[PDB]
């Protein structure tokens, strides 16, 4: 967006790393010091979600990218999604396999 | 806990907020520079004021992490470049007075008007004016007038303001734990605690005065040659043993002797190489120039341009009435956005300015991965020392004939190499004594060695001793000749132009030995060589991460600046001058004066 698209954010401060396929949406104020701040930003107390400032006159490697990760698993159910089976023509009156 | 670990998460948020606001400010400034209107001056100082307050508050917040308990080097170097108070350590009224003085000093220089004693209705500005009278005129009294009138009209208003600016600057610098304002300036070449790469503030003076003692044997022969050549343009106005009148050197102050080339050309009718008819007969344009400047860096082993450089830069003057202040510049707006703004004409001077300006974009692309506060040259005189070697290499008569601008059957002889080397010496080695003497006077006057009643006395004593020029008109303690220069009345450091001139030839000799050059040094070319690109990129990519005395060690193999490559570049010219001054008197006497006769 010419002027900045601040709709996209991301997390910058977390106490401990995530787990595989875990998702956090907390908006609690991170604390980098030794004093509590009671959910108020200030010194040594940061808001954990910063924003991307996407503008069109950026450089490749700073421009937005849409990502779609796929994941397959086969737990215990003896049928589900699988791709297409192709079928050719059909002849008659001939010994065929 | 662990105060060192809170600084890391503080510089973790700064490096993003600053990187977001700086881009806004830079883009708002670009939009004004490339297109001047009435609101693009408003929404550019709006962003400037919004970016300055951010930094002024982030420094207050960063004053909480003591530089002692820190142990890393990058976080220490980032906090140490953010904790600086600068001003706002004075009082409020004293800061107001300092700002008023600084804003009143530059408009006496910008709007100076010198009037003709015979026709005082119309007068002359400096630039379209005295700056061309002092350049082309060959009359003695006309130059004397254009010199004295400017030094006496804009030379006596700056004195009672400079007297107070000195005091206020010293008072500010001593509140930041320095000892004067000269030390504050020298505290840019300072490196502390790296165990083998230290450099104190008091060593810059010693190194400068130690390297200047080896340039004197060449500056003396050049001075004698130029004196004997000037004795024929203004006969009976120059003594054959004395100094040179300070208003015949080619410009207002004598900073460059380059305008003395029409009088002191070594070999007669032998025009030096100038590819400007070949360009216009081969139909080049402002696109082919940059496309040929980029292929050079791609051959030397450096990346391409970012394809956002091609569709966002402005390299042509806008034909219509879309007035833009175009002075060749390389912008680094951030977030991977590099642009170049220059009014390109089809001349070889623009052909070399393109290489110069792209040598800045390459440096900027190199260190673009550093933190925000570490994206700069290793020190003051690096970002231009890097740009100048490219233009040194792109102008050789061997890179020109392999680019399609110089006929193959062209044969060069020494009678034109001498011309090229002398034209180079009038610009390179002609300004070193001036730079050194000016920045020595300034340091001594800031430290308190020169009392306020002996300013012009010591100024002209040093002008006669070090650089060897004498004033035509006596000057009492009502004048201020140093403040008649743009960099003195506008509060700029003036020593980067001395160290750059040495770093340049150090880099050139270090690189073009990795290219396996054979002949003289002034013929070196680093094209089609990757051992030079890969040796330069190992310094270009650091930025301010490591000390400048370690960035120097990477390229040249030495830990300090050296004047031996600068003397090895001018060895043919030196050998020619030496056995050409056998009938002259090498040196000057500091007793002659053009007024006491
Ligand atoms: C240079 O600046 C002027 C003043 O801002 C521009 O003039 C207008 O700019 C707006 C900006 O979007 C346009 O929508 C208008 O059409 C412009 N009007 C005119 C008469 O120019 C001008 O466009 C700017 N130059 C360029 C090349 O954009
Ligand atoms: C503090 O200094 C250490 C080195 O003493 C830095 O460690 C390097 O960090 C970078 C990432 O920024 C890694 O790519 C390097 O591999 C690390 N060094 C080594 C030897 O592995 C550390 O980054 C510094 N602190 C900060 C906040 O940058
Ligand atoms: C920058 O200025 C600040 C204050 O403007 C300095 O912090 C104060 O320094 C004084 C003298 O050392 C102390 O008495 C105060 O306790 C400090 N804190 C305050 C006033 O909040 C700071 O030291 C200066 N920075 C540098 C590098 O000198
Ligand atoms: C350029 O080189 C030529 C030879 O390559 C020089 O010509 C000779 O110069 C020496 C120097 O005294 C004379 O003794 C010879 O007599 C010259 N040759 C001839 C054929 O006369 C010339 O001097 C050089 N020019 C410069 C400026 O160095
Ligand atoms: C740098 O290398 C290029 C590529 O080898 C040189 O261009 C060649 O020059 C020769 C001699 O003029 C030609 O026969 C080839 O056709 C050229 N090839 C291409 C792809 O252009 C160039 O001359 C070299 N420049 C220097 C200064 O050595
Ligand atoms: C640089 O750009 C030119 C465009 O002519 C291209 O041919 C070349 O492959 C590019 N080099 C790199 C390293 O991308």
């Amino acid at each position: 967006k010419v002027g900045g698209n601040y709709n996209y954010r991301y997390r910058l401060f977390r106490k401990s790393n995530l787990k595989p396929f875990e998702r956090d949406i907390s908006t609690e104020i991170y604390q980098a010091g030794n004093k509590p701040c009671n959910g108020v930003a200030g010194v040594n107390c940061y808001f954990p979600l910063q924003s991307y400032g996407f503008r069109p006159t950026y450089g490749v490697g700073h421009q937005p990218y849409r990502v779609v990760v796929l994941s397959f698993e086969l737990l215990h159910a003896p049928a589900t999604v699988c791709g297409p089976k192709k079928s050719t023509n059909l002849v008659k009156n001939k010994c065929v396999n | 806990s662990t105060i060192e670990e809170q600084a890391k998460t503080f510089l973790d948020k700064f490096n993003h907020e600053a990187e977001d606001l700086f881009y806004q400010s830079s883009l708002a400034s670009w939009n004004y520079n490339t297109n001047i209107t009435e609101e693009n001056v408003q929404n550019m100082n709006n962003a400037g004021d919004k970016w300055s307050a951010f930094l002024k508050e982030q420094s207050t917040l960063a004053q909480m992490y003591p530089l002692q308990e820190i142990q890393n080097l990058t976080v220490k170097l980032q906090l140490q470049a953010l904790q600086q108070n600068g001003s706002s350590v004075l009082s409020e009224d004293k800061s107001k007075r300092l700002n008023t003085i600084l804003n009143t000093m530059s408009t006496i220089y910008s709007t100076g008007k010198v009037c003709n004693p015979d026709n005082p209705q119309e007068c002359l500005l400096l630039e379209p004016g005295l700056n061309e009278i002092m350049a082309n005129s060959l009359d003695y009294n006309e130059r004397l007038w254009a010199w004295e009138s400017w030094r006496s009209e804009v030379g006596k208003q700056l004195r009672p303001l400079y007297e107070e600016y000195v005091v206020l600057k010293n008072e500010m610098a001593r509140a930041n734990h320095y000892e004067d304002y000269g030390d504050y300036w020298r505290g840019d070449y300072e490196v502390n605690g790296v165990d083998g790469y230290d450099y104190s503030r008091g060593q810059l003076i010693e190194d400068v005065e130690h390297t200047f003692e080896e340039i004197k044997p060449l500056y003396e022969h050049l001075h004698a040659y130029v004196r004997a050549k000037l004795m024929n343009a203004y006969p009976s106005y120059i003594s054959p043993i004395g100094c040179l009148p300070a208003h015949l050197l080619g410009d207002m102050w004598g900073r460059f002797w380059t305008n003395l080339y029409s009088l002191t050309v070594p070999f007669g009718q032998k025009p030096n190489i100038d590819v400007t008819d070949a360009m216009v007969d081969q139909a080049w344009d402002a696109q082919r120039i940059f496309k040929e400047a980029e292929k050079f860096f791609v051959s030397v082993g450096l990346p391409n341009m970012t394809q956002g450089f091609w569709e966002n830069s402005m390299l042509t003057d806008p034909g219509n009435v879309q007035k833009a202040v175009c002075h060749p510049t390389a912008w680094d707006l951030g977030k991977g956005d590099f642009r170049i703004l220059m009014c390109t004409k089809v001349t070889m001077d623009d052909f070399l300015t393109a290489h110069h300006e792209m040598g800045h974009i390459q440096y900027d692309m190199a260190y673009a991965a550093q933190p925000f506060l570490l994206r700069n040259g290793a020190n003051e005189g690096f970002h231009e020392a890097v740009g100048e070697i490219m233009s040194l290499s792109a102008a050789t008569p061997k890179h020109l004939k392999s680019i399609g601008l110089l006929s193959p059957d062209f044969q060069e002889d020494n009678e034109t190499e001498i011309n090229f080397l002398l034209k180079q010496a009038l610009t390179i080695v002609g300004t070193l004594p001036f730079t050194y003497m000016l920045e020595k006077w300034r340091w001594m006057v800031f430290k308190g060695e020169i009392p306020k009643d002996q300013w012009m006395k010591k100024w002209w004593e040093m002008k006669r001793e070090i650089v060897g020029v004498v004033e035509p008109v006596p000057h009492d303690e009502t004048y201020c000749d140093p403040a008649s220069l743009f960099h003195v009345s506008n509060d700029y450091s003036f020593i980067r132009y001395y160290t750059r001139t040495l770093y340049q030839f150090q880099f050139q000799e270090a690189l073009c030995q990795a290219a396996k050059h054979e002949g003289p040094l002034h013929k070196c070319d680093i094209s089609n060589s990757t051992e030079a690109g890969q040796k330069l990129f190992n310094m270009l990519r650091l930025g301010k991460s490591e000390p400048w005395t370690l960035a120097l060690e990477n390229v040249v193999g030495a830990k300090n600046m050296n004047v031996r490559p600068l003397l090895n570049y001018f060895e043919p010219l030196f050998t020619w001058l030496k056995d050409q001054n056998k009938n002259s008197f090498v040196g000057w006497s500091t007793d002659w004066s053009p007024y006491a006769d």
